[PDB]
């Protein structure tokens, strides 16, 4: 006789940050990203006249990194007779924690200020929404060339008959494989999809952590369930004293026979510009 | 942090499934008082373990006062029609 | 205390931050996230409803006569409290499990600090800074 | 077929290390198992130097043919490669070492300033680990090391690196295994009872004197009072010539050395460890019955011999198909394609049984197959080395005749 | 808080001695030895005077929703005084940013026990000891 020696697995989020955004390993902690102004327009002038100069003028997108954290602690006692490597599940915890941790601080900053909004007022909520997003930072002079979405979103998304009826799509890989579709990441002119899970945005319901001002959802009169950006225009800033990235560290307290694992991150999140941007509203 | 008797980790314990496993294996009843230490009660959560007497070998051993076939100790379980 | 996860019931883990741990011997049954006090030498047991009766918060669940770990001041813990909470309170073992306000009993003093406000019969962080015994 | 692998390969990790199937803590718990000396560390150097220590040889075949004018000067490219790698024999056993502690051995290659090739430079493979692709080939390594007070951490690209495994979880494993990690129950319970037994012998392994005072059932005795006697009976000023002399009322009882077998114990922790290792139980200093002579021994110094040998093949294809064949691809005239072979030598020969072969079989082998299985250089004209009869005999007759 | 040599001020090292240093969200900008209490959910602002209000000292300067660390009431202090105090004296917070006596304030216990005198102004030495919450 022998036990199931297994562990079922919890939920998993989806991790994109990483891949959906220009990510900065910086070289400290806090820093600055120069800004150049909008392009004008030439003055009509005489002949004769003096030029009249109206140079190029700067600003920064400041970051300050903040420490991610998490750790556990375990006695001596509690490792020996574990059914499963405890130090190997808590570093995949931690590791785990880091990652949906950066995907809330980009997700956060993504969803909050973005500087325009394209309002479905219920109604049209499946392509005609996108390429209205799209069409919302268009007539602010960008172009955007992703989506981040919620799983409310894609439902909606997926029903929408012009992608789920293969002659309307050009293909059936939306009614086939659903989100694995290449044309979810090939659509109204954006060449990435990266989809997000519910829980990432901050609620500020979850400790530690001070809510942002949206609700992330597509349930409910109001909710922002999407957000389409130019990637290159949202930076992720990582920072880490040790090295490029995630930092987990395995110890022993010096005098109580607990051993424990913890890990660190410093990140930020910032837009370049932020009217290359629009969420998409319930 | 987390002891190995805190009851977040019981669940990771080689012990608590292998008493639990033995408290099955040895009990005549799901009343758990008359038969356990509330020691063991707390320690491996008996209250959770589906013990009954069911999985107890001697529930289904023959153990007849005059045996004059040499037959106790046989374990109705492993006849042909079981 | 618990935690709901689909189907599942998690128990929380109780102690969140804390360096000073010590063993002591049950005067009685007790569970994970209980307030305590001392009852008999290095023996431990339920704190009762006001002030004067408070060590720790027990570790984990035990039968009567076996050795209890405890989380001491100096330690942030999740612990179950009887009413609602909000950060600054300073909070009292309520006599029945939980914790309750310093303002609500019938005490002056508190033996922790709320960190992250809960509702009744919901668990709250909160900060133990002191204990409590006999001063008459 | 197919040009590229289409079975998976269980490897590709979720995090956002590539899996990291070990971590920098423990690399550096093998770093540490080394570095405490002692009998665990003595025996995995007898390990490495018996695998590596006694040194190599390089070969290729058609070698003649490769007559190549280098620098002016005529070469070989056994001759090239002798000259690129001077000191092989001790290359050979450092990176063997290491490849037998750690999962690999890893290094750079290194030039000159002019370019030209200098060395094979390792580099310490506790602060190695390697970055790999679903199809399991290392694609990057991730290098962390120590700094005053904490740490350093780079990345390098799998193009200018090379690495070598001896010890592998299958035919396909490019990461490899740490012995040290594989068996690090059994070093725990061996240096767990070493301490055991150190305390014991402490504690138990000496009798101890018990002054008992008072009569029994008589007048009490208080620790003021037995501190009078314990200044006349202090084992700290006694020798063999102190004779005692006392009323009825003193009894001079002795704690026994209490007897246990530390030896049964040290030879069964050194039975489990060395087998666990592989090693004989002989590189443990103990011995055993029925094993020292006969079937019996030569069993076991076969099966020493094979692993040997095993890891000897092991290395070898690797260190010329990862180090020697870029070497001469990229700094040497030669063709890199040819025949290179690296052997590296049977550390347990018996010379008296080579020269008992060589007299009751050498009428059936060239002068050369001699002279390599003597070890000594092959004869300077070709004639003599390819002839069968001896060259001494050879030289009788055309002197003689 | 600040020392001179010859020319130069450099700042004071606020933490003297203890390992009770633990992170909240700045509810305020704060500056390196203000004393901060618990204005919400894991988060602290600076505290007021006479009592209730007190958690730790900020160990550095921040700006208002920046992560902050704090030294908790085993730790041992530099900080800087409002009026001249004297080793044994009990302080507390000011509301000014400083530390005063539980004599010149109108609570009745202090939370930081005075090691090193300091004139009006100057920083003294002092042992954290308690933490202050709401009471009612
Ligand atoms: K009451
Ligand atoms: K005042
Ligand atoms: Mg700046
Ligand atoms: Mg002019
Ligand atoms: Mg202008
Ligand atoms: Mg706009
Ligand atoms: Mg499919
Ligand atoms: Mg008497
Ligand atoms: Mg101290
Ligand atoms: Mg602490
Ligand atoms: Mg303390």
């Amino acid at each position: 006789e022998q036990l199931l020696e297994v562990v079922m697995e919890g939920r998993e989020l989806r991790k994109v940050a990483r891949e959906a955004s220009n990510v900065i390993n910086a070289n400290t902690r806090v820093g600055d990203v120069p800004i150049a102004s909008d392009e004008e327009f030439a003055r009509p002038t005489g002949q004769g006249a003096e030029i009249r100069d109206d140079g190029e003028t700067y600003t920064t997108v400041a970051w300050n990194a903040t420490k991610l954290t998490e750790g556990s602690r375990v006695t001596d006692e509690m490792r020996d007779q574990a059914m499963v490597d405890l130090i190997e599940r808590n570093i995949q915890r931690v590791g785990a924690s880091l990652e949906n941790g950066i995907n809330r601080v980009f997700l956060t900053e993504l969803v909050d200020n973005a500087q325009n909004n394209h309002d479905t007022a219920g109604s049209n909520q499946g392509y005609q929404a996108l390429n209205s997003a799209v069409g919302e930072v268009d007539k602010d002079d960008f172009r955007p060339d992703t989506y981040v979405t919620h799983p409310d979103y894609r439902t909606q998304l997926f029903n929408d008959t012009n992608l789920a009826y293969a002659n309307r799509a050009g293909t059936n890989e939306v009614l086939r494989n659903r989100e694995d579709a290449p044309i979810v990441g090939d659509i109204a002119g954006l060449d990435m999809h990266a989809a997000m899970s519910s829980a990432t945005y901050d609620d500020g319901t979850d400790i530690g952590w001070s809510g942002g001002s949206e609700t992330w959802g597509f349930s409910s009169d109001g909710d922002k369930g999407a957000v389409v950006y130019d990637r290159d225009n949202i930076h992720t800033i990582l920072y880490a004293p040790n090295g490029q990235d995630v930092e987990i560290k395995d110890y022993e307290d010096p005098i109580r026979d607990i051993t424990g694992v913890n890990g660190r991150l410093h990140v930020d999140c910032q837009y370049s510009q932020g009217r290359s941007s629009a969420t998409v509203q319930y | 942090m987390q002891l190995r008797r805190s009851p977040g980790m019981r669940p990771m314990d080689r012990d608590w499934h292998q008493e639990r496993a033995r408290a099955r294996e040895q009990a005549y009843s799901s009343d758990l008082t008359s038969q356990f230490s509330e020691s063991e009660i707390v320690k491996y959560e008996l209250d959770t373990a589906q013990i009954d007497g069911s999985d107890n070998p001697r529930t289904y051993i023959w153990n007849r006062t005059i045996d004059l076939f040499g037959m106790n100790g046989t374990d109705v379980r492993e006849l042909r029609n079981r | 205390a618990t935690e709901t996860q689909g189907e599942h019931t998690f128990p929380v883990e109780v102690l969140i931050s804390g360096e000073e741990l010590r063993g002591y011997t049950a005067g009685e049954a007790l569970s994970a996230g209980e307030p305590v006090y001392l009852s008999g030498d290095y023996e431990v047991s339920a704190s009762s409803a006001d002030g004067g009766e408070f060590l720790g918060v027990n570790l984990y669940d035990v039968a009567s006569g076996e050795p209890v770990a405890l989380a001491g001041d100096d330690c942030e813990v999740r612990v179950e409290v009887s009413e609602q909470v909000t950060a600054n309170d300073e909070i009292l073992p309520d006599g029945l499990g939980t914790f309750e306000t310093v303002a609500t009993s019938a005490a002056s003093a508190g033996v922790a600090i709320v960190q992250e406000g809960a509702a009744s019969g919901e668990v709250c962080e909160a900060y133990i800074f002191a204990v409590q015994g006999t001063t008459a | 077929a197919s040009s590229t692998p289409q079975t998976n390969v269980d490897s590709m990790g979720g995090g956002q290390f590539n899996g990291q199937d070990l971590t920098f803590e423990d690399l550096r718990d093998i770093k540490d198992v080394r570095d405490s000396g002692g009998q665990v560390a003595q025996l995995m150097d007898y390990k490495a130097l018996l695998n590596f220590g006694e040194g190599c040889e390089i070969h290729v075949e058609g070698d003649d043919e490769t007559k190549q004018l280098v620098d002016g000067e005529p070469m070989t490219l056994s001759e090239w490669l002798e000259d690129a790698f001077p000191h092989l024999d001790l290359l050979v056993l450092d990176l063997g070492g290491d490849a037998l502690w750690y999962p690999y051995a890893v290094g750079e290659i290194q030039e000159t300033i002019t370019g030209e090739f200098k060395e094979a430079l390792p580099a310490e493979p506790w602060t190695l680990m390697p970055e790999s692709d679903a199809q399991g080939k290392v694609q990057a390594w991730h290098q962390r090391t120590k700094t005053h007070g904490g740490y350093q951490t780079q990345t390098l690209p799998a193009d200018d690196l090379w690495h070598i495994v001896i010890n592998k979880a299958s035919a396909r494993d490019e990461v490899g295994i740490s012995e040290v990690l594989r068996n690090k129950d059994e070093i725990q319970a061996f240096k767990q009872n070493e301490a055991a037994i150190n305390q014991a012998i402490e504690l138990h392994g000496f009798p101890q004197r018990h002054v008992k005072v008072g009569k029994e059932d008589g007048a009490p005795v208080r620790d003021n009072d037995l501190r009078r006697v314990r200044t006349i009976f202090d084992p700290r000023t006694t020798d063999a010539n102190t004779a005692y002399f006392t009323g009825q009322d003193v009894d001079v009882e002795t704690l026994e050395a209490h007897n246990f077998d530390y030896s049964a114990i040290h030879e069964m922790d050194m039975r489990n460890l060395t087998t666990a290792l592989g090693l004989p139980l002989e590189a443990g200093n103990v011995g055993a019955d029925g094993l020292g002579s006969g079937k019996p021994a030569e069993l076991r110094f076969a099966l020493l011999k094979l692993a040997i040998k095993a890891n000897q093949r092991s290395f070898s294809v690797q260190f010329v198909e990862r180090v020697m064949r870029p070497v001469v691809r990229d700094y040497s005239p030669f063709d890199h394609e040819a025949d290179i072979r690296l052997e590296i030598n049977d550390p347990l020969e018996d010379i008296g049984e080579v020269a008992d072969l060589i007299q009751q079989v050498g009428d059936y082998m060239t002068n050369e197959q001699v002279a390599e299985k003597l070890d000594l250089p092959a004869p300077e004209d070709d004639e003599v080395a390819d002839s069968y009869r001896s060259p001494a005999d050879m030289e009788k007759d055309e002197a003689g005749v």
